[PDB]
């Protein structure tokens, strides 16, 4: 006979990090609505991640994103057609730049998810870090209105948080949306609201900005009679309040004992 | 059903060219499965007169003096070559369709053959080989090549389905056509009736199997060869010409759908009865099968005095005896609607598919039998010189169909098109429908030959194929979602990942039929299946499956003797039937194992199963324990159940060897479980930042008692500071007792908010100690390291 | 925006065929050679969870799904219904008795063909490039007035292919839906709303994008053919 | 504002466009499957580890850091893994540990790296005494994976 009740060979059970689950299912809920998931590089131009976007040097505006300047002789970024850009290298503040890069690229109509690791220089807390991610949405084509881009967060909400959840919309600014707003969506679970991230209409300077860096390319102007909107989530947020983690830090933490309660999570 | 391209043309005289109709017809519904040139004739094959035919004293054969031009001999053992008819010659030097050498003047029982007469088979128009082709005499001037009055002919193989019954008749195909533009020739029917009283009578004891029955009246028949261009066109549409009349009957069944039979008189007696057949009544059928029928049968029979009996299976086949020969000289035609179910179950029951049954059953115009009177009545009067009566015998009195909704609105609107109001009635009138009204929702009765249309659906569909499917633009939906449809897809989305991850984790995908081999029950030793299959494959597939793992091991046994795995993890997830229908994942362990394949140690069998498993379990965050239980298909020793965040979900162990030694396998083992697994939600633990302390303790415990036990004994006392405790060590020696186990345990303490006391962590050890003892167990260790 | 549910293999006649208008002892049945069952025992759940009766079977497509879902939920919605399916006829080298089918059905209001034709489009280009096309031809489908059967061009094999039948659902389906959704206390979901359904068959397009010659290697269950396919991750 | 859904036929060149997502994400998931644990560390470097670790100095550094331990841009995965290791060793003792990351890395172009880690005593029977560990331990789980990916995999000296 054998005692069939011993632990079996201590073959390895592996897991994903939090921080892919959340990113994974964000992306599923946008992939269920025609969204297509396209990354960007986590070191670009100053001029993709802020003058493409109308965030001029010098402005107010600017001083929304602390950025992480860097420095360095032989590195090669490629722009959104191979060809080699150049320009004050940095640290990505936010995603945004992406909205871009797929634009020049690309042609409308379409629909995009951009997540991606962001940089930010600020002390990190318990509820801040410096190392991000972000979820980015853009979708641009005739026709698109703002009416488009409340349908999608409230389809975000009522997939995340159920059919006793809402969402909320809020004048807010950014130098890249000319409706712009700020988002929240009512946490059932939670009896509170949560901000989720900002959005708005593209402004008509980055389809601007997109034309003219296509015609500097030999490519046709392709935004001209386009409208579209976009938006941008922070992740460890939303997955915190998910997966209930007290402390942001845990995420880049490499605690063992932290990252093994998310194997269930498949 | 075939569809000879020049038949078809008599109607729609307009059409382009085969592949053009091809076309055409697949845009209106009807696919061509095949279309194909069918009638080859040489030059050398031409048409000549029998003057006389003589027999060859001593034989079976006949010597034949034909007018072909010149006056030539040719000998003959068909049982029809006669004087009088007309037939096809094949002069010396012609190449014959199929046949390998040429035809040649050859000498045969005495007399020279300039070349021979063919059959229908030979020259390569139709199968039958059992006699001479039958031309009229006067077809063709003699001599004249048979080509020039029958060209080579194009046929279309088509698909007619259920719903278009019409179109099992070229002139119900060509209506379809003419509604796409084309312009529609229909056949008249000109007819010299007379005012004569029909020598016979109808008597429809029937009438729920035949709703609307119609007999024609002609006589002074002069039976004889339908001309060549009749002969051509039944050929083409996979039929052979018999008559005169007869071939007339098929005719204008395949041009509208209407099947006919022509009774010849002499048999009828006082009159046709339709009738249900009484008990065992025998009937002689047309194809000279000797049948007996069922009192399910509908029946035309005939009546004589007090004399009733079988004519033929109505809606199905003739009687042989009725046929209509070279000395029939007056018939009664039977036109008529008989009751689809009926004829259906008439045909099964007898093995029957004819022409004939095929068309009853997918439905006859209900008011058609009038009008195909008319045409057939005027081709036999054309082409047998037949008188006929002006009356005809009716029974049944069928109901026009009604009127049905039409909005040219809905139409566009569930389309997503916008064509004209005007082109939508235009389409349904070329269509033959009428349309009444002048508001948005018209009144469109349609044409009786119609029986699928019935609802604005179907309506609406007559223009959608008319306009053409590719007129309907492309388009994409936009709503959101009522609210119960959110997340409906978890489940399928649970299982996929299940999959998934079983792939990944080492295990390979395997799919095996739901069937399972009802004597299976006894060779895997479990209850028999409660599903079993009245029509089976095979005897081997009979049943419904129970059980997954029965079939992996027969995949194993399979695959061994095929090729030579070493070794095999698989699985399988399926449907599984027993009580109720339940989704089962199954899994199969097989080989040496997993080691150094340039070594020898190696860890396989049961335990290495269990690794996976419980690496399985630990990827899906679900608790998984396996306690000893006894399963009759798994080995005794190595059996136990499965549970999951404690709950039986299942089975793991090894096969049984008896079982094992049947099937000539080498140990094997295996597991399967019930899905859905459970869902364990997450309650996230902040891991405590403090030191944790460390202490070991072994445990001295009967060889029989399961570590199990212990581990759950320990635990539990160790109390609620206890982080981790696991087996690093199982002893069974001299040392202590004989027949005792010692079992090493690390343990580990900690605290969330600060740190565990030296006393504290031996408080805990205690517990461990005393309800350890309380147990009959003992404690060698008690410190670490 | 389709979400997929699955369906149990063992059906009762009234969804595989009655609820979807394909009535007893007439034509359209034929197209499906039925594997009937016996036995006692057996329970078998309806839409919802409630116990139903009837002539069991093993479904011989994916179609009784479309009633199953319609009764149990309220549109608008989108559903894919893959599925294993059965049908008694003789196997060759192109021919299961035992395969896969995987459903579509949309409904709501102002759902029309043009949309059913976007959906396959849609289909097409996703499984051949930008270079492919569909094609629509009448047929015949009790549960569908525009009744359709549709093909894509497959560029690399410069052939078409017939995928599947779809079309505009039935108004009898929508109405065997409500009448059983009435006899079980439920209000009615479907008078004012339209949609449209396909089927297509697993298998043929397995084989023509895996390049797999006999449809019977499926089932077979030998290793090293089941192994060539670890790479499609 | 009302709430809408668009609709429309997305332009041609953007079909597929996410296939390389994809790619990662399954390789991803098969990894986790297969048995690897994933971790996610910062995509700062400590100019001094390139010594410490013995590889090229990092192309790209911060003018601006957060200290000078994250003063530049890592270009392996790996040494942060190991300090991962050693970090977990000193607050938790695990015995044994099979870990991966994917991440960016910096040198003369940004890339994507696949790193992975193996320590411990290896796997067994944890109450035997025989194990299966070290270097062809994980390159059984590396031939596992590539076997799984269905793609050539050799490791020459
Ligand atoms: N220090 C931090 N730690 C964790 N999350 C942060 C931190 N700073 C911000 N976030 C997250 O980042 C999200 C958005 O970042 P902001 O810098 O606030 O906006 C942006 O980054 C914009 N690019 C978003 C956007 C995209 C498109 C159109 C309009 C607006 C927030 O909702 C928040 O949850
Ligand atoms: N013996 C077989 N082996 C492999 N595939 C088969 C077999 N018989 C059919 N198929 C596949 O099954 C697909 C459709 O099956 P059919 O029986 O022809 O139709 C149907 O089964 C319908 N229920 C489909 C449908 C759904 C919704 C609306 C309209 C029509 C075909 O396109 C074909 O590829
Ligand atoms: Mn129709």
């Amino acid at each position: 006979r054998v005692d069939v009740s011993l632990p079996g060979a201590s073959l390895f059970s592996g897991g994903l990090h939090p921080i892919t689950l959340m990113e994974r299912e964000l992306v599923e809920i946008f992939r269920a609505l025609g969204y297509q998931a396209v990354e960007g590089p986590e070191v670009e131009s100053e001029f993709f991640n802020f003058d493409a976007l109308n965030i001029p040097e010098h402005h107010p505006a600017r001083d929304m994103w602390d950025t992480f300047w860097l420095t360095g002789e032989g590195f090669r970024l490629e722009g959104p057609l191979g060809e080699e850009v150049e320009g004050r290298l940095l640290l990505r503040t936010h995603t945004s730049p992406m909205q871009v890069r797929y634009m020049v690229a690309h042609t409308p109509p379409f629909r995009i998810v951009v997540p991606g690791r962001v940089f930010r220089f600020e002390q990190t807390d318990a509820t801040h870090e410096a190392v991000f991610h972000q979820l980015e949405g853009l979708v641009v084509g005739e026709g698109i209105a703002m009416a488009h881009l409340k349908g999608a967060i409230y389809e975000l909400a009522q997939a995340l948080f159920g059919p006793d959840s809402k969402v909320r919309f809020q004048p807010v600014y950014f130098p890249f949306v000319e409706p712009g707003a700020q988002f929240a969506v009512w946490w059932p679970e939670g009896g509170k609201w949560l901000e989720l991230g900002g959005a708005g209409m593209v402004h008509p300077k980055v389809f601007q900005a997109v034309d003219a860096y296509r015609e500097r390319l030999g490519l046709p102007p392709a935004y001209r009679g386009v409208t579209g909107f976009a938006f941008g989530l922070g992740v460890e947020r939303l997955a915190m309040l998910r997966y209930g983690i007290p402390d942001i830090r845990y995420f880049f933490g490499g605690r063992l004992k932290f990252l093994e309660q998310f194997k269930g999570v498949l | 059903m075939r569809v000879p391209f020049s038949w078809l043309k008599a109607y729609v005289p307009e059409l382009e060219s085969p592949e053009v109709l091809e076309e055409r017809l697949a845009g209106l519904g009807f696919e061509t499965d095949r279309i194909e040139r069918v009638f080859p004739i040489p030059r050398g094959v031409v048409f000549a007169r029998v003057l006389e035919a003589h027999p060859i004293p001593g034989t079976r054969l006949k010597r034949l003096v034909l007018d072909a031009g010149r006056t030539v001999e040719v000998v003959s053992g068909a049982e029809n070559a006669r004087k009088g008819i007309g037939v096809a010659l094949a002069l010396p030097g012609t190449e014959l369709p199929g046949l390998g050498q040429k035809v040649g003047e050859r000498v045969i029982q005495g007399v020279r053959s300039f070349g021979m007469a063919l059959s229908p088979r030979e020259l390569g128009v139709g199968e039958y080989g059992g006699g001479l082709l039958e031309f009229p005499e006067d077809a063709l001037p003699p001599g004249t090549p048979l080509s020039e009055a029958w060209p080579e002919e194009v046929v279309l193989d088509l698909e007619v389905t259920p719903n278009r019954p019409d179109a099992l008749g070229l002139l119900g195909l060509a209506r379809d056509l003419h509604a796409l533009g084309y312009a529609l020739v229909e056949p008249e029917a000109a007819l010299k009736a007379e005012a004569l009283p029909l020598p016979f009578a109808l008597k429809v004891e029937d009438p729920e199997g035949a709703p609307h029955f119609t007999l024609g009246y002609a006589f002074g028949l002069r039976v004889a060869p339908s001309p060549l261009w009749m002969q051509r066109a039944l050929f083409a549409a996979g039929m052979r010409p018999i008559n005169n009349v007869v071939d007339v009957t098929n005719y204008v069944m395949l041009e509208r759908a209407q099947p006919m039979h022509a009774f010849d008189l002499r048999f009828v007696g006082e009159g046709i009865a339709v009738r249900r057949a009484r008990e065992g009544e025998r009937l002689k059928t047309l194809d000279g099968v000797e049948r007996t029928l069922h009192p399910e049968d509908l029946v035309i029979a005939g009546w004589r005095g007090e004399e009733s009996f079988p004519l033929g299976l109505a809606g199905v086949m003739g009687g042989a005896e009725s046929e209509v020969r070279e000395d029939t000289e007056a018939i009664a035609l039977e036109v008529a609607c008989f009751d689809p179910v009926s004829i259906r179950k008439t045909a099964r029951r007898h093995g029957l598919r004819t022409e004939a049954s095929h068309r009853f059953e997918r439905g006859v115009d209900p008011l058609g039998q009038v009008p195909a009177q008319r045409r057939a009545l005027s081709l036999l009067q054309a082409l047998a010189g037949a008188r006929v009566a002006e009356a005809l015998l009716e029974a049944g009195s069928p109901k026009p169909p009604e009127a049905i909704p039409f909005r040219p609105e809905y139409a566009n609107r569930l389309l997503g098109t916008s064509y004209p109001e005007a082109e939508q009635i235009a389409i349904l009138k070329r269509l033959g429908c009428r349309v009444e009204g002048e508001g948005p929702t018209y009144r469109v009765t349609p044409p009786s030959h119609r029986l699928d249309l019935r609802l604005e659906e179907d309506l609406v569909e007559e223009v959608a194929r008319i306009q053409g499917y590719e007129t309907i633009p492309l388009a994409l939906p936009a709503f959101f979602p009522a609210p119960d449809n959110r997340g409906v897809e978890a489940p399928y989305r649970k299982e996929q990942r299940l999959r998934e991850v079983l792939s990944g984790l080492g295990f390979q995908e395997v799919y095996t039929y739901s069937f399972m081999d009802p004597e299976d029950a006894r060779r895997f030793r479990l209850d028999p299946p409660r599903l079993l299959l009245l029509n089976p494959l095979a005897p081997e597939k009979a049943a419904l499956r129970t059980h997954l793992f029965p079939g992996l091991v027969r995949v194993l046994k399979e695959n061994l003797d095929l090729d030579r795995p070493e070794r095999a993890l698989l699985f399988e997830v399926g449907r599984v039937f027993r009580e109720r229908e339940e989704t089962h994942l199954a899994g199969l362990l097989f080989g040496e194992g997993v080691g150094l394949p340039w070594a020898k140690e190696r860890l396989s069998g049961y335990f290495l199963l269990k690794g996976y498993l419980e690496a399985l379990f630990a990827r899906l965050g679900l608790a998984f324990r396996v306690e000893a239980q006894a399963f009759p298909f798994l080995h005794p020793g190595v059996s136990g159940r499965v549970l999951v965040e404690g709950e039986e979900v299942g089975f793991l162990g090894a096969l049984h060897p008896e079982i094992a030694q049947e099937l000539e396998l080498p140990p094997v083992h295996l597991f399967e479980l019930r899905l859905p697994l459970p869902d364990k939600p997450l309650a996230f633990q902040d891991p405590s930042r403090h030191p944790a302390a460390f202490r070991d303790l072994a445990v001295v415990v009967p060889a029989p008692t399961p570590y199990g036990e212990v581990e759950a004994l320990v635990r539990e006392a160790a109390g609620p500071y206890l982080e981790s405790l696991a087996l690093f060590d199982l002893y069974q020696g001299p040392p202590l007792p004989e027949g005792h186990k010692s079992l090493a345990f690390h343990l580990r303490f900690r605290h969330p908010k600060r740190t565990l006391r030296d006393e504290e962590v031996e408080e805990a050890v205690s517990r461990v100690a005393e309800a350890l003892r309380a147990r009959g167990f003992g404690l060698r260790g008690l410190d670490t390291p």
